[PDB]
Formats: structure tokens, C-alpha cells, sequence
């Protein structure tokens, strides 16, 4: 339905990826 | 990367995920 863009997309992350942090690709 | 899988393609929850450390 929407897409994740800017501002939001780097929020999302903070929240699914917690305190980990993330990569720029997966890392598998 | 992210920004054609994610802002101008869809992404899912899944997707994200797989982009966590």
C-alpha cells in the first residue's frame, strides 16, 4: 500500500532493528 | 538497495528485518 521514504524509512529502522542498529544491505 | 526496495518498490515488515544487525 505505501511506500517507505525518507525521514520515515530511518524511523521504521530505529524500531525494527532496536538497539542493533542496521546495515546498508542484509547481512546473510 | 533500500530506497528501491522500499520507497519506490514496497517493502515488507520481512524485508526491513532483514536489513537489522
Amino acid at each position: 500500500n505505501q511506500h517507505l521514504c525518507g525521514s520515515h524509512l530511518v524511523e521504521a529502522l530505529y524500531l525494527v532493528c532496536g538497539e542493533r542498529g542496521f546495515f546498508y544491505t542484509p547481512k546473510t | 538497495g533500500i530506497v528501491e526496495q522500499x520507497c519506490t518498490s514496497i517493502x515488507s515488515l520481512y524485508q526491513l528485518e532483514n536489513y537489522c544487525n
